[PDB]
RNA sequence: GGUGGGGUAACGGCCCACCAAGCCGAAGAUCGGUACGGGCCGUGAGAGCGGGAGCCCGGAGAUGGACACUGAGACACGGGUCC
RNA sequence: GAGUGGUGGCCACUAUUAUUGGGCCUAAAGCGGCCGUAGCCGGGCCCGUAAGUCCCUGGCGAAAUCCCACGGCUCAACCGUGGGGCUCGCUGGGGAUACUGCGGGCCUUGGGACCGGGAGAGGCCGGGGGUACCCCCGGGGUAGGGGUGAAAUCCUAUAAUCCCGGGGGGACCGCCAGUGGCGAAGGCGCCCGGCUGGAACGGGUCCGACGGUGAGGGCCGAAGGCCAGGGGAGCGAACCGGAUUAGAUACCCGGGUAGUCCUGGCUGUAAAGGAUGCGGGCUAGGUGUCGGGCGAGCUUCGAGCUCGCCCGGUGCCGUAGGGAAGCCGUUAAGCCCGCCGCCUGGGGAGUACGGCCGCAAGGCUGAAACUUAAAGGAAUUGGCGGGGGAGCACUACAAGGGGUGGAGCGUGCGGU
RNA sequence: GGCGAAUACGUCCCUGCUCCUUGCACACACCGCCCGUCACUCCACCCGAGCGGGGCCUAGGUGAGGCCCGAUCUCCUUCGGGAGGUCGGGUCGAGCCUAGGCUCCGUGAGGGGGGAGAAGUCGUAACAAGGUAGCCGUAGGGGAACCUACGGCUCGAUCACCUCCU
RNA sequence: UGGAGGUGAUUUAAAUGCCAAA
């Protein structure tokens, strides 16, 4: 490979040329110019949802690691989509009931998808019936409508 | 290197740096114009006009001497002959290459098979076109002059 | 077909050769229903 | 594009009659996608990369699509007609 | 700290988009090779011009927003008076000529043309040969030949294997042969004759920058495969038998179709690898070998031998420098001046859909949803090998003596 | 304590161990590592008969309304004409109907590979000469990894000989 | 001393990794 070309002074149209043709090999650049993340997002860009319990479930942890983790499948109110939210918490899984609303977000994880050991699931529930279900796992507040 | 073949070799003329004519040379340049229109109505190409000089009159390069019709540049074989009207019509070099292509082609006509020597062909051909443009440019052909080999 | 000579390489899979073989394979058979 | 007219507050294929074959394009035409433009705003040592709702200047609209009266000025958000 | 945490987005992190400022031998990445159009980059001197470029000066680029000093609200945030900046962009004039552009003149160093004596499995066409192998006819002789780790299938009393005298056929050119030669690459090896391509050396010969790279485009391109017509000795996909094995759709053995060969086309693919694109300048030495030239000394006078130097090819060891290291090192993977092609974590995938080409087989172009924390390279210490070498042992063998395993019983263990 | 022999004075063939060298995808260290089909669970996707629903171009028909030029009618006139109705002609025109062609959304019998899981199953293809060296191109065959033929590469181990170098 | 190539050969059969580490 010899030197980096063009390096003329009266040839910029073919170096911008081939800086935009390189620069489509960014994945980054490829799916925000794009817009590959709207067309597939269950949410539709928003940071939060709302959505209506169908079942409870329970996931087994990956490889080396052992547990069960209590999740839920949720629909979604804005386009009726069908989702799995993760519980946080000890014993969390006690203050959910079907056909409960709950509002989940996500979870955190790389690249803004699935953490830790349980991957497949990308969102966590926040709230129950209105009421943060942090508080309901500490106390300090009890579920409204019994 | 060399156009197509990528070589590297160097052979060539070394020619002293000197202006003047040396002193043992006797010819003047009279005598010189009438040798050159000589050896060329006996027939011979300008490089080889200046070979048989070198070798025989011992006279290095004619472009030795001031043209005395103009003062500004110096005297070469081809100028000699314009002075008197016996220059080719055509460049020399692309008249042989033409040459060399002509004979080759009705050699391919009896071997089609023989395909290196068709690449030959087509390399001659590509210095001619090359040869053909510059002449174009600078005015010593016919814009509308054209190189067809099945003339 | 492209080449990736990365491929090749035989640590943790099977021999490309017969990789390409059964792809081709399975090209044939689209194909074939494709022109029905 | 030319020649001869009409119409307009006014020049113009803006619209007609007649005569020609032109005009644009790999230095990306045509078509498709996404967007009101700018002064500016966020970030970075800088070179850069990303956005352009709120204040100012310019554009466009009044449920969707068409069309008129009055007037210096409108085809008019709190004026008129049709689907 | 009156705040402090969670989720999504942009910049930085990031030299993971590289003009400043990245990479492509072995890690992602140089088109299988070459020719050439546009574009970009282009040798030295003299004269002119003033488009690019530099300097001076007029008319502009609203305010708000930004920076600085001073002043008013208690200081500040905020607001006012001044000085700058911002919209890096446009336009009227004056001046300069080093560089780029444009016009003219003059050169020979890069490139090309030509002449001389030589080198070479470079290519095509015609003719003549060399052993070897297979089949057929005749003579001799008589019971086996062939093949394997061991065998069997198979051939043989219609006389085989083996030896001798004849006839026919198709493919291939042994030793000499050489990190030797030629070609752009793929590739090219019996001898004599004809046609033809390229390169090196020698050159006070000729022309006068005619040059490099090359998007689109064109031509060449191992083996195999396909379409028509021939040929078919040996070998041999598919297939038919004999064995091995738990099975053996194989490896081994006996047969065998297509194909391998020639003529006219199509296909355009390889670990097509130097895994290293091409042109130019420069940066210690040492030592082999091929072609040409020069000098000296020998000589059986040979187109012969030995030594030294210059140019061009082809190898090895190595200094500065480079690199993750292996290593490379004037045949650079070193420092510099150019142009084109390609790459951006691993899979999905060279796949789906669309298009072009092909008789067909297939070729070129080429995503997404989703999934994953490594995948990949060079080197180190051990352990292992149905790898090599050296040594050793009656809880190893070889040469020997005596036994246990079968019966009844003593004692220990599993099970019930 | 009594009685009291046979055979060998060697080799690395079997079973094993020590050191030098070499290959390695092994480090839990060969009782290692590791590949594909068929069966089971879940996820995303592709092809797809049929079945519905939308959007654009064309072609034909129709057309609310607007403008201009005529004839005629009714009522007012300051005698200049104005306001409107009906018929005729010309032109523009949103919308509507039919046919054709492209295109989008929802279902969808049936078919196809892909990715995870952990083991239901059959074998042992690759790593050491991996027990037939491995791999690339093309073609044929096979439950499955794979096998065979022609040309190629070293990213191939061991012994003997030969060749070319430092 | 250390390297790079070429030609020959290379005597039957020999599949797998559970339990545990947890
Ligand atoms: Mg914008
Ligand atoms: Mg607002
Ligand atoms: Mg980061
Ligand atoms: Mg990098
Ligand atoms: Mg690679
Ligand atoms: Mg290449
Ligand atoms: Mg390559
Ligand atoms: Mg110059
Ligand atoms: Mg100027
Ligand atoms: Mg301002
Ligand atoms: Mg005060
Ligand atoms: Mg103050
Ligand atoms: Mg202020
Ligand atoms: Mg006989
Ligand atoms: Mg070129
Ligand atoms: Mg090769
Ligand atoms: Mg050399
Ligand atoms: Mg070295
Ligand atoms: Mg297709
Ligand atoms: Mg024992
Ligand atoms: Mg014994
Ligand atoms: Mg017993
Ligand atoms: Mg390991
Ligand atoms: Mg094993
Ligand atoms: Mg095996
Ligand atoms: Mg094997
Ligand atoms: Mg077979």
């Amino acid at each position: 490979p010899g030197k980096k070309a063009p390096n003329g002074e009266f040839a910029g149209r073919k170096l911008k040329l081939k800086r935009k043709k390189f620069r489509w090999s960014d994945i980054r650049y490829k799916r925000r110019v794009l817009r590959l993340k709207e067309k597939s997002d269950p949410l539709e860009g928003a940071p939060q949802a709302r959505g209506i319990v169908l079942e409870k479930i329970a996931v087994e942890a990956k490889q080396p690691n052992s547990g069960m983790r209590k999740a839920v499948r949720v629909q979604l109110i804005k386009n009726g989509k069908v989702v799995t939210a993760f519980c946080p918490g000890d014993g969390a899984i006690k203050f959910i009931d079907e056909h409960d609303e709950v509002i989940i977000e996500g979870i955190g994880g790389p690249k803004g998808g699935s953490m830790g050991d349980i991957p497949g699931i990308r969102y966590k529930v926040v709230k129950v019936n209105r009421v943060s279900l942090k508080e309901l796992v500490k106390g300090r507040k009890e579920k409204p409508r019994r | 290197a060399r156009m197509h073949a990528r070589k590297r070799g160097k052979s060539g003329s070394k020619r002293p740096p000197r202006t003047a004519p040396p002193i043992w040379l006797e010819y003047t340049v009279e005598d010189i114009e009438n040798l050159v229109v000589k050896l060329r109505k006996e027939g011979y190409s300008t490089a080889m006009i200046g070979t048989i000089l070198r070798d025989q009159y011992g006279i290095p390069t004619v472009k030795l001497f001031r043209d005395p019709d103009n003062p500004n540049r110096k005297l070469t074989i081809t100028r000699i002959l314009e002075k008197h009207g016996l220059a080719p019509e055509i460049p020399e070099d692309l008249m042989f290459l033409i040459k060399r292509a002509v004979n080759l082609r009705k050699h391919l006509e009896q071997h089609p098979k023989d395909l290196h020597s068709m690449r030959g062909l087509q390399l001659i051909e590509s210095k001619i076109r090359r040869l053909v443009k510059y002449y174009k440019r600078k005015g010593k052909l016919p814009k509308d002059w054209r190189y067809d080999p099945e003339q | 077909m492209k080449r990736r000579p990365r491929k090749w390489k035989k640590k943790g899979r099977m021999r490309w050769k017969w990789i390409k073989k059964r792809i081709r394979r399975l090209k044939r058979q689209r194909k074939k229903e494709r022109g029905l």
